């Protein structure tokens, strides 16, 4: 929680994906936890957000309306 | 005793509503994968 801030603070960065990739293969070398938020194709979660799971309640939602006006 | 008239439920019976020609062109029937809601 500190290092995930201040390495988006100094660059003036919103968010971490939009990280430049000297940036984010620092935080790699310290941090080997962020594989998965940082590397991956299709995550069944938003990664590096905060409504993440409340996001995911309203996708199963809206995949059960269309599978009953569809039907 | 109870007396009643009595209609028969036979399988028979059917139901013929009618719908109006730009029904099922709404928007809930067709959602796209990703709305705003």
């Amino acid at each position: 929680a500190t290092a995930l801030t201040e390495a988006c603070a100094a660059e003036r960065v919103v968010r971490p994906h939009q990280l430049s990739p000297a940036g984010q293969a620092e935080l790699l070398l310290r941090f080997p936890a962020l594989e998965v938020p940082l590397r991956h194709p299709r995550p069944v979660l938003p990664p590096f957000d905060i409504a993440a799971e409340v996001a995911f309640t309203a996708r199963i939602h809206l995949a059960c309306l269309r599978a009953l006006g569809q039907a | 005793w109870e007396h009643r008239r009595f209609i028969v439920a036979d399988s028979r019976n059917f139901i013929t509503p009618e719908f109006p020609r730009d029904f099922w062109m709404s928007p809930v029937f067709n959602l796209p994968r990703e709305t705003a809601a």
